[PDB]
């Protein structure tokens, strides 16, 4: 039983703003922390595959940090392609645990 | 340390590390 | 290539089960293990279910313990998934998923996903 | 033991024409397959480092991709200059396996 | 500014031996290993046979195997492989190569290859 | 203690002239290696941040090349705007080895 | 306009300490780390010591590990170096450089020194 937090629900910005999306757990993730992009309507895409380690593929603007309870997510340079829900993913164990998702917009 | 879902075996051919004066992502 | 590939939705009346399953192809699946990942429309996804390889773990999320069951085909090389005494909380599109991580980078492999429908 | 199989054994083109060899392991290699380009009497040039990753001094043309088991090399907009036998290289441990090896030749 | 450089080729009689080493040149042979690839003439490449620095992960293809001895000359900066029992099908090329990547990208290392017959 | 060693310490030619300055580390270092220009009363300036790979306004005189142990910087159509003493820099990890510093005059 | 100001240099009597300091403008050290390379008149570039971001992975040289201390102030964005017990191998010209490489470019950042006299 941990929960995953991701507090900034929704968040908007302009075209080359910068978007900062928290995420805590209840328990210790110890930078186990995967975040996803879901575009609606499709499956969610790997971004991040730690804290603060970026898949290939995944656009350099992505970035992120964190450790133990707290972690977040920094969209650099904010485009029209990336208004999707961000998730939050704990994979310490044989299982995973998802965040509530943050729905980022443009301004 | 330990992770059911990481295989902790390094490829003898690459060296798993990272040089701290540049950002490992490029 | 790696796919995941679901099928075996559609309306399930309340109290009814369904089965559904994913055909595993490009890969055979011996290393890691299968999720299953749950999204109600307009919900975020949920995490229902592993089947790890051989069955040595099998872990539920607390939504569906006891009403939920997973397994595999070990001949064909397909994960199945026994949903019992379904209610009307379960609609949602049912996604296979494979994540595993191994020295030269991530693996994610999503499916399109099964949509199930509990009314 | 794993048999690396590159299957278009002989590929012809025009030049500007786009290209594509595929390569296939026996076993889960995670990515680790390299690619090089051989022109006649000459050692292997090494283009591509790791599935997805061009080496450096390699023209764009040159595009890996695939994962595990399934491998690819794209040769977008194929050059007189692009005719060499292109082996794929599985680098899982110690030593290397080669594949038949294709040759890329021009209408 | 790297070399690696291979010599002691020509042409054996059936049944006979003989040892080919690569001089290595531009780098100590301070880490990664050594191979020898070889190029039957009209055919691809096929991995021979591996020294790893310090002369400890060992290994050949199963083609070779029982007939080539690899080994390295610790005060010259020089890997030899004594090649016994060659018969015809053997004749090819064989080239030096070291391979490793490290962070800043892949370190290929050719030499010029050095052709052995056998007939 | 990568000891970084500049064999030719004192260098001089005529303005045009092509000279090279050879940088040996006694350790592996992975091409992190960068070339410096100091010119008399100024910090030093990065030419070469990378095995070759030159700082932006870099004049295209300047280049290099080099692997594992052994690196060179070579300065081509020498100018006297580049008479300054070169340095080479491992920077394998926290903290930097520079080379003893090679001067080069003009003839 | 990105600069490293060095200060707190002057003649020192051997056997007595300075108090270095290089003020970070136009960046904030909050990534990284940051050097200082000393340069005896007449002399190569040597370096004496690293901090890294949050006051860790520090290191020196040899020839002025035990007299030098490198610290971080965190509230001026102030980089500051005790040197204790100052002899006259220590005469030098003492930059500020903060180098780092990443996306689009390398990052040098000098200085331009402040002179350190010990007689």
């Amino acid at each position: 039983d941990i929960q995953m937090t991701q507090s900034p629900s929704t968040l908007s910005a302009s075209v080359g703003d910068r978007v900062t999306i928290t995420c805590r757990a209840s328990q210790f993730i110890s930078r186990w922390l995967a975040w996803y992009q879901q575009k609606p309507g499709k499956a969610p895409k790997l971004l991040i595959y730690k804290a603060s380690s970026l898949e290939s593929g995944v656009p350099s603007r992505f970035s992120g940090s964190g450790s133990e309870t707290h972690f977040t997510l920094t969209i650099s340079s904010l485009q029209p392609d990336d208004v999707a829900t961000y998730y939050c993913q704990e994979y310490t164990s044989y299982g995973r645990t998802f965040g509530q998702g943050t729905k980022v917009e443009i301004k | 340390n330990a992770n059911p879902n990481v295989d902790p075996n390094a490829n003898p051919n690459v060296d798993p590390n990272a040089n701290p004066n540049v950002d490992p992502n490029a | 290539q790696v796919k995941l590939v679901e099928s075996g939705g559609g309306v399930v009346q309340p109290g009814r089960s369904l089965r559904l399953s994913c055909e595993a192809s490009g890969f055979i699946f011996s290393t890691y293990g299968m999720h299953w990942v749950r999204q109600a429309p307009g919900k975020g996804l949920e995490w229902v279910a592993v089947i790890w390889f051989d069955g040595s773990n099998i872990y539920y999320a607390d939504s569906v313990k006891g009403r939920f069951t997973i397994s595999r085909d070990n001949s064909k090389n397909t994960v199945f998934m026994q949903m019992d005494s379904l209610r009307a909380e379960d609609t949602a599109v049912y996604y296979c998923h494979r994540n595993f991580y191994d020295g030269s980078g991530p693996f994610d492999y999503w499916g399109q996903g099964t949509l199930v429908t509990v009314s």
